[PDB]
């Protein structure tokens, strides 16, 4: 079952600049020490990028139905795992087909489903005092599933699901793209110890999945997760705390790009075209 | 054996597409019932020997 | 067509062609002794008379 969260306090929506971010792969073939250039649905550089984050201190809850403009680039900055999926799908209400993303603290699941999803979906978090010990309680995501096309399970595994206090130890960069029937999911896993906003730097996103679904999307949501413990007072809707982790979200559009490859087939730099007369430029020639 | 006798728009390649809320052809909502100006778009093969 | 010989590259896990400047196929991955290859022509060049 699934029950509707109380404890809110509405901000303005936070806002970034995503500089030099959102650069994946191309293609699979090694290329080293060569300049290449492409056109792709890429994240534009020193864009304005929504930023969402759920801090405990207000309470502030946020996770609402985004649209899925033709691509997402969703990166996360966390320390003990509160953002642990997506949902994907045009009504989200079991009359149309849904992708439903979930790190279950055991298995990452990826189905392909007419979910009748909730109105806030989460996944509850415990804590308990016979031993100091986190683990994941509750599962509220949706309520029913049926005429269930895709089905994923990965390998069982064993993950530190506990809070944590302090900087951000992980930035979880993701680009999700919807063309012709296939969801292609690249990805990024690197430390960091910042805790503001997105780090100076640059990284270039791989390829992991390549997702047979054939699903029209254009809205989307994040799945966070609660901690709830004896601290807590009062019922399942209120009874509860949001540890602290952050997200930002940019819209994928059609741009050309200029990427620099090393001799060991990596990419190193790269050229946003169109952005300045500068980039341009570098862009020509 | 049914197909898709009806929908809003064209499919994009390698879409599938299994919903089978009703097709509102006319410009009257039918609200989620069958009846007039508005079908259910999936339709039946026929497949006499 | 050419002459194929052992080679030293950092494959990605996902990547079994390589290719140059030129887009010709040049790095190849063996499928069945996971190995890299170099693959290079047969003409080498200038031969004047
Ligand atoms: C939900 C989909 C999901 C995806 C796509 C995923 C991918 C993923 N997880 C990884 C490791 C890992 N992934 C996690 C956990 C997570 N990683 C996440 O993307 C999320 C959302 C969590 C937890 C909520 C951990 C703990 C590791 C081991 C490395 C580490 O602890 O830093 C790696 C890199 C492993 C390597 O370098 O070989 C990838 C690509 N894990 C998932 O759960
Ligand atoms: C994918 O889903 C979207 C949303 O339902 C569809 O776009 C809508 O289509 C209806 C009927 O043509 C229009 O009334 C809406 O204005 C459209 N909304 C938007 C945001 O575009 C879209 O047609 C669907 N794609 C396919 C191939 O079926
Ligand atoms: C509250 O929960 C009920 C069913 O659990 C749901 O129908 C309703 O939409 C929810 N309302 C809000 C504001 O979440
Ligand atoms: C986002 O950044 C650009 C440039 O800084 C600015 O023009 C734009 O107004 C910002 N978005 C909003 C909603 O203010
Ligand atoms: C959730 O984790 C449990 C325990 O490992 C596992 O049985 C289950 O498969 C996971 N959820 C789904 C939908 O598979
Ligand atoms: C969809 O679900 C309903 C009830 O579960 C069922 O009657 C119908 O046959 C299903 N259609 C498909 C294509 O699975
Ligand atoms: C490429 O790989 C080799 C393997 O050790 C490494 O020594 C070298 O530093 C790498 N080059 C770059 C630019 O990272």
């Amino acid at each position: 079952q699934c029950v509707n969260l109380t404890t809110r306090t509405q901000l303005p929506p936070a806002y970034t600049n995503s500089f030099t971010r959102g650069v994946y792969y191309p293609d699979k073939v090694f290329r080293s020490s060569v300049l290449h250039s492409t056109q792709d649905l890429f994240l534009p550089f020193f864009s304005n990028v929504t930023w969402f984050h759920a801090i405990h201190v207000t309470k502030r809850f946020d996770n609402p139905v985004l649209p899925f403009n033709d691509g997402v680039y969703f990166a996360s900055t966390e320390k003990s795992n509160i953002i642990r999926g997506w949902i994907f799908g045009t009504t989200l209400d079991s009359k149309t087909q849904s992708l439903l993303i979930v790190n279950n603290a055991t298995n990452v699941v990826i189905k392909v489903c007419e979910f009748q999803f909730c109105n806030d979906p989460f996944l509850g978090v415990y804590y308990h005092k016979n031993n100091k010990s986190w683990m994941e309680s509750e599962f509220r995501v949706y309520s029913s599933a049926n005429n269930c096309t895709f089905e994923y399970v990965s390998q069982p595994f064993l993950m530190d699901l506990e809070g944590k206090q302090g900087n951000f130890k992980n930035l979880r960069e993701f680009v999700f793209k919807n063309i012709d029937g296939y969801f292609k999911i690249y990805s990024k896993h690197t430390p960091i110890n910042l805790v503001r906003d997105l780090p100076q730097g640059f990284s270039a996103l791989e390829p992991l999945v390549d997702l047979p679904i054939g699903i029209n999307i254009t809205r989307f949501q994040t799945l966070l997760a609660l901690h709830r413990s004896y601290l807590t007072p009062g019922d399942s809707s209120s009874g509860w705390t949001a540890g602290a982790a952050a997200y930002y979200v940019g819209y994928l559009q059609p741009r050309t790009f200029l990427l620099k490859y090393n001799e060991n087939g990596t990419i190193t730099d790269a050229v946003d075209c169109a952005l300045d007369p500068l980039s341009e430029t570098k862009c020509t020639l | 054996y049914l197909y898709r006798l009806f929908r809003k728009s064209n499919l994009k390649p390698f879409e599938r597409d299994i919903s089978t809320e009703i097709y509102q052809a006319g410009s009257t909502p039918c609200n989620g019932v069958e009846g007039f100006n508005c079908y259910f778009p999936l339709q039946s093969y026929g497949f006499q020997p | 067509t050419g002459v194929l010989t052992e080679s030293n590259k950092k494959f990605l896990p996902f990547q079994q062609f390589g290719r140059d400047i030129a887009d010709t196929t040049d790095a190849v991955r063996d499928p069945q002794t996971l190995e890299i290859l170099d693959i290079t022509p047969c003409s080498f060049g200038g031969v004047s008379v």
